[PDB]
């Protein structure tokens, strides 16, 4: 296995409802702290990853 | 219209609990009881209430909550219901369907028990409250409805699928009975046009029983903003 097949493992290892999405609350259980510095950096990701804004990271939005 | 998923008004399983029992996000009271798969808002227990409410409220100017759940009983009759809520305030605990009375906003009931005995239940009623008024238990709010519809949510095969949007001023309720697993089998139930609703709001979802009680529970709460 490739990093990026590894890569790839961790996306679908995450997106429990098999939608190839990855929301907020998958990206919080990868977080395996409050809830208020969870929401920052959720809403970080989102913002600085969801390029298309529907509230999911694809896995082009994932690679970069 | 845009669809855009919003986290932190939503709950789900396999993992819908954090290690300390609380739901991200969300604050839960009275009977119900959160596991990794689902919340029993209100077991089958006798006289239960409980609730689930967001922390924080929402401020779109529409949306768009899915909710999955199941109503199961031992009888062809149960008691009390289920109900899906947007309001200025958390109504944590109360005697409507296990939430606060006197609620400014909108509450989708999910009636199951026939307290007028009308035999018109299980029924769906879109219940709109300013704040001052007293929901009609006994009358299952027929007075109060906006809208309403007749359904047999109760006891079905599959876990039943209510879709509530706002959208442009409507309020519209549709529901997949259940009858298979097709997430997208939605039938229309009821809507409410020209509705205003406060602009801000907290989400919930609360359940009761009284001498009569199913097990309700809810898998998964999931809102959407809506842009356009
Ligand atoms: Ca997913
Ligand atoms: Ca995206
Ligand atoms: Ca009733
Ligand atoms: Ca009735
Ligand atoms: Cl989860």
């Amino acid at each position: 296995m490739s990093p990026q097949e590894l890569q790839l493992h961790y996306f679908k290892m995450h997106d429990y409802d098999g939608n190839n999405l990855l929301d907020g609350l998958e990206l919080s259980t990868a977080i395996t702290m409050s809830e208020d510095e969870l929401i920052n950096i959720i809403d970080g990701v989102l913002r600085d990853d969801d390029k298309n804004n529907d509230g999911y990271i694809d896995y082009a939005e994932f690679a970069k | 219209p845009h669809r855009r998923f919003e986290y932190k008004y939503s709950f789900k399983g396999p993992h819908l609990v954090q290690s300390d029992g609380t739901v991200p996000f969300w604050a839960h009271a009275g009977n119900a009881i959160p596991s990794s798969d689902q919340i029993r808002v209100a077991p089958s227990l006798k006289s239960q209430r409980g609730s689930v409410w967001t922390k924080t409220k929402a401020a779109f100017e529409n949306w768009e909550v899915e909710v999955t759940f199941r109503v199961t009983g031992r009888g062809r009759i149960g008691a009390d219901g289920l109900a899906i809520w947007y309001a200025e305030n958390q109504g944590l605990e109360g005697p409507v369907f296990g939430s606060a009375d006197l609620w400014n906003g909108v509450g989708i009931f999910f009636d199951s028990f026939d307290n007028d005995g009308k035999k018109n239940n299980p029924a769906i009623v879109i219940i709109g409250n300013n704040g001052q008024i007293h929901y009609d238990h006994q009358n299952d709010g027929a007075s109060q409805a906006l809208a309403s519809c007749q359904r047999d949510f109760r006891n079905k095969p599959y876990p039943v699928r209510a879709k509530i949007t706002y959208y442009q001023n409507t309020l519209t309720v549709m529901i997949n009975n259940g009858f298979t697993p097709d997430k997208n089998d939605y039938e229309f139930c009821a809507k409410v046009e020209n509705m205003i609703i406060p602009a801000q709001g907290h989400f919930g979802i609360s359940a009761a029983t009284g001498g009569l009680a199913d097990d309700h529970d809810v898998l998964s709460f999931l809102t959407f903003q809506l842009t356009e």
